[PDB]
RNA sequence: AAUUUAAUAUAACUAUUAAUAGAAGGUUACUAAUAAAUUAAUAAUUAAUUUUAAAACCUAAAGGUAAACCUUUAUAUUAAUAAUGUUAUGAAUAAUUAUUAAUAAUAAUAAACUAAGUGAACUGAAACAUCU
RNA sequence: AUCAGGAAAAUUAAUGUAUACCGUAAUGUAGACCGACUCAGGUAUGUAAGUAGAGAAUAUGAAGGUGAAUUAGAUAAU
RNA sequence: UAAUCUUAU
């Protein structure tokens, strides 16, 4: 990783909202993770143990 | 960026249906600096993609893989570029050790001058097309030159 | 007798190489200089390859007593330095012989005599060094028998003259290379 | 993730492993993967290997847009345009008329006009479960000729009812694809000749530019022998 | 506790999962001594100096040449409306490499002067024959 | 598939 | 005349002035280069005129 | 039309018999792509035969090294020209770029079978030493 | 003083110099290394506030760091 | 002592 420095400044676009953009929403993927840990980890009487 | 946003949606991505990677025998008629300019914008793209993919995966931990695709629809259209611009040089290298032998060198002038030039129902356009392509001489020196030139002078004395 | 140890060695058979095949992947930097023995460079008795052992390797064998109590034991050659005259060379060439090649040599009348005889057991009992000491004998033979007329100048007068021709077509041109183009010719 | 993965091919005779198990135990590595998965996005279908896939407009034998009779299933008898195909699985996804399930849904995934989480979904279903419609069904369909289609833009084969070759189902005609983006280049500029071959003098692309088409430094290319390199090889 | 969560001992490490593992992998940049230098085939750019500094030799620093006319209106991808071209090479066994075929289109060119193709022409075609 | 239907209908909507 | 780091400082302005590289270009010209970056987000250590 | 039984798969090893022939791993990335021809068959085709592109680094043997790195400088000389700017007196001396000709290079290679060299001991002899 | 103390790699003048690669976190008398364990063991170097002193002994502790995967009570016999 | 052998340049 490069840092540069340079004579003009540069400040990022503003990251979207939830809701504007399809890509840049990290709660489908994050809850998809936490179901798929909790369905492996699941062992025993935890099964019947309702969802996150 | 792309149109200065963090990143590009679903409707701001180019559709699948309606984009294409450029086809080897597309590329083979274009230009040398057509052809340079052509992969600098697709190295510009890939970088575009690059950045959003990184902040797909790393941050959001996504699997959407449009950028991704992209990324690689880019790569294979860089490759048969580079492939195309081999294949060229290659067929240049060959045309030139066919001349090099001279018995086929020969024939080929022989053929030439039969049925283009010296004939009747432009030779001079024709002339200046040939004496670029043969030899080198346009509008500096060398053996090839000077024999181009013989030749021109012998064209000359039959018409 | 027998040459067992010798005409049992094989080496890899080299393919013949045409002039416009492609080259192998290690070609060596400098050329052959000797022709190839048929029968290699022993790997038991290496001790041998310096010099005319006359095919005599190192036995091994058992030291037997009263009690028949066996333990083995290695039975050498007579191994002896001697510097002996070739007449071809015209100088002595000092190797390892066995007594026994030495009474050979002696009995053939000369060193040369002994490495030039045309029977292949002989050849067998030639080494490597045998060998080459051979080609080096018979080589000076030839060249005392047949000197080259019974050309150079003409390269030489020539050579300068066909420098400035490729000069007056545009490229310059060395004397091995020009050496190397008209070799055939 | 926090990955920085995907930016490299790390450990890669690992994941070869892993990608390519073996096929006997398929049924292990899958096993976990259904359990993982929530009900409305697993599916009952067999994920095909990317060889045993139907690439070609031959291999499928109906494209997204023709009409389709279902069978040997629930909705039987059932008349269905199909709507896309899925590439991994070798199956179609059919219209409202086709197969479907009702599965719970998250309101990540609602559509606009929804009370319940519940909703119907289409399941995929393979080309061998469903025949042709022309009104009259298809039994099987063969091809023997092809030609360029002038929509697709390929050349496709011609789809021939099975026994008499002359009754042709024709193939569906698709959406017209209205490209306005700014990374398609247009048909007069992607297509425009601007070089021609020319000089036998002067090589066309340039000498320092060689480097990049093509390693100079090619191990697989071997040199050609020469007499003297023979006679330095040769005793 | 070093986490709160757990309480009791539990066969959890300190950090990590497991303590042990393969040991023989690759060396990377991070790892051995202060003499280990590894590198990343970043410099073979100048040379070393006698008293351990280094002096960059600019003919063998790698510059990214970019055309000086930069053709914009090609893009990435090409519009899908457009066919992929099929090139044809009937009675030429060399292909695209075939010294005959190079030799006609030459030939053409001279005749003709860069008169271009079915396929440049119309781009409703899809065959060709360069 | 499930996703590519959803998006789908999400495009429909849109439409 | 003048020192070796006052020398650079001098000729990276007079690049600069001139609309031409700011720095000695090398020999070694790669006409079709593959290389690809990933621009980042800024940290909380880089100012506005830095890009990494 | 469906079900069952037996056989067959790109998708098991082992033994026998018959027939035929004598064959890349790893590392991580600026990922290591292919293009064609002719003939037969059924324009696209599948099949056969032939040509052709690219292909990083490491795997003793270009030179090193602490495998996947470093250093050599073939996007090199050396010469011949052409274009450019400087020095000293139309000719001479050095530097940069672009053509033309000349100069070398890339061992990852099986294992079993065969032949040769050297050649044990436990063990058996109801011990052990010849013998085995 | 005897115990008698490494090796190996020039200078003026002119012309240059756009300055490569790798290391850099934290841990390191230790829960982050070697000891099968977050193991009273083993682990190289330099600073190591002042007051006291012969001192790097000993007491204190400015600053800094720390008070812990066991707690609460009871404190028989031992 | 031009049998052998050891040393140095
Ligand atoms: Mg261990
Ligand atoms: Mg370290
Ligand atoms: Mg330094
Ligand atoms: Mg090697
Ligand atoms: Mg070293
Ligand atoms: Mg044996
Ligand atoms: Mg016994
Ligand atoms: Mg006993
Ligand atoms: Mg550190
Ligand atoms: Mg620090
Ligand atoms: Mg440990
Ligand atoms: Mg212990
Ligand atoms: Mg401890
Ligand atoms: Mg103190
Ligand atoms: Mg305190
Ligand atoms: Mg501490
Ligand atoms: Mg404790």
């Amino acid at each position: 990783k490069m840092t540069i420095e340079m004579e003009e400044p540069f400040i990022w676009p503003e990251e979207p909202r939830p809701d504007e953009n399809s890509f840049w929403d990290s709660t489908t993927p994050d809850n998809m993770e936490k179901y798929r840990e909790e369905r492996l980890n699941c062992l025993g009487s935890d099964a019947n143990k309702p969802g996150t | 960026f792309s149109n200065k946003k963090f990143i590009r949606s679903a409707d701001d991505l180019p559709p699948s249906s309606h984009i294409r990677p450029w086809s080897i025998p597309e590329l083979r008629h274009k230009s040398f600096n057509d052809l340079h300019s052509l992969w600098y914008n697709c190295l510009r793209e890939q970088n575009v993609l690059a950045r959003e993919n990184h902040l797909l995966k790393n941050i959001v931990g996504s699997t959407h893989d449009e950028f991704s695709e992209l990324s690689n629809s880019i790569r294979t259209t860089m490759w048969q570029i580079r492939h195309v611009l081999n294949e060229r040089e290659l067929a240049y290298s060959a045309s030139r050790e066919f001349l090099q032998d001279e018995s086929e060198r020969k024939k080929f002038l022989d053929t030439l001058a039969n049925d283009y030039f010296l004939n009747k129902d432009e030779v001079a356009s024709m002339l200046t097309r040939f004496q670029l392509a043969i030899f080198g001489i346009s509008e500096t020196v060398d053996i090839n030159f000077i024999d181009g030139i013989k030749f021109l002078a012998n064209l000359k004395l039959q018409r | 007798r027998q040459w067992r140890l010798i005409e049992t060695r094989k080496i890899a058979k080299q393919p013949n190489y045409q002039v416009g095949d492609a080259k192998p992947l290690h070609m060596p930097k400098e050329r052959k200089k000797f022709p190839d023995y048929k029968y290699g460079e022993s790997n038991i008795f290496k001790q041998s390859n310096k010099g005319l052992y006359g095919g005599s390797f190192v036995q091994f064998g058992n030291n037997i007593s009263e009690s028949k109590a066996k333990t083995r034991k290695k039975w050498l050659p007579n191994v002896v330095k001697k510097g002996l005259w070739s007449e071809t060379l015209n100088r002595k060439i000092s190797i390892k012989m066995t007594a026994k090649v030495l009474k050979t040599i002696s009995k053939e009348g000369g060193i040369d005599n002994y490495l030039t005889k045309e029977k292949s057991a002989r050849i067998k009992e030639l080494g490597p060094t045998g060998w080459k000491l051979r080609y080096r004998v018979l080589k000076r033979k030839d060249e005392i028998e047949n000197p080259p007329h019974k050309r150079r100048r003409l390269m030489s007068f020539l050579y300068p003259l066909e420098k400035l021709e490729y000069r007056s077509v545009g490229k310059d041109l060395n004397y091995k290379k020009f050496v190397e183009l008209f070799a055939d010719v | 993730s926090g990955s920085y993965q995907h930016l490299s091919n790390v450990g890669s005779r690992v994941m070869k492993r892993l990608g390519n198990r073996p096929k006997n135990f398929l049924p292990h590595s899958e096993k976990f993967i259904k359990k993982s998965t929530p009900e409305f996005m697993k599916s009952d279908l067999k994920e095909v290997d990317e060889k045993t896939s139907f690439k070609s407009e031959k291999e499928w034998k109906f494209i997204p847009g023709d009409r389709v009779v279902v069978m040997s299933g629930a909705s039987k008898g059932n008349i269905a345009v199909i709507k896309s195909f899925d590439k991994r699985t070798n199956s179609f996804i059919l219209d409202e008329n086709g197969p479907t399930k009702t599965v719970p849904v998250p309101k990540q995934f609602w559509l606009e006009g929804q009370t319940s989480h519940m909703i119907t979904i289409p399941v995929s279903i393979l080309g061998k479960d469903l025949r042709l419609v022309a009104t009259v069904a298809v039994r099987d369909v063969s091809f023997n000729g092809s030609y360029y289609d002038a929509d697709y833009k390929k050349v496709m084969p011609y789809r021939c009812v099975k026994g008499q070759p002359d009754l042709i189902i024709p193939w569906p005609k698709p959406d017209p694809i209205d490209v306005q983006t700014n990374l398609a280049t247009d048909p007069v500029i992607a297509r425009e000749q601007t070089f021609w071959v020319d000089s036998v003098v002067r090589n066309p692309i340039p000498k320092k530019a060689i480097p990049s088409i093509r390693n100079p430094h090619s191990k697989y290319k071997r040199g050609t022998l020469t007499a003297k390199d023979i006679a330095k090889l040769v005793a | 506790l070093t986490r709160p969560w757990k309480k009791y001992r539990d066969g959890e490490l300190f950090y990590g999962l497991s303590k042990v593992g393969n040991k023989r992998v690759p060396l990377t940049t991070k790892q051995g001594n202060k003499t280990m230098y590894k590198g990343t085939r970043a410099s073979g750019i100048g040379r070393h100096t006698k008293f351990g500094g280094y002096v960059i030799n600019w003919k063998k620093v790698r510059t990214y040449v970019t055309p000086d006319m930069v053709n914009f209106e090609l893009k990435p991808y090409v519009n899908a409306n457009v066919p992929p071209l099929k090139h044809e090479f009937k009675g030429f066994s060399g292909g695209p490499l075939d010294p005959r075929l190079q030799l006609l289109k030459i030939k053409e060119y001279i005749v003709n002067g860069r008169v271009q193709s079915e396929g440049a022409t119309d781009t409703s075609c899809y065959k060709e024959r360069g | 598939d499930f996703m590519s239907w959803f998006k789908r209908k999400k495009q429909e909507e849109h439409q | 005349d003048i020192n070796v780091s006052e020398k650079i400082y001098k000729w990276t302005k007079a690049g600069i002035e001139q609309g031409k590289e700011h720095f000695k270009v090398g020999g070694n010209k790669v006409y079709f280069p593959k290389a690809r970056i990933i621009l980042l987000r800024p940290n909380a250590k880089h100012t506005p005129y830095q890009a990494k």
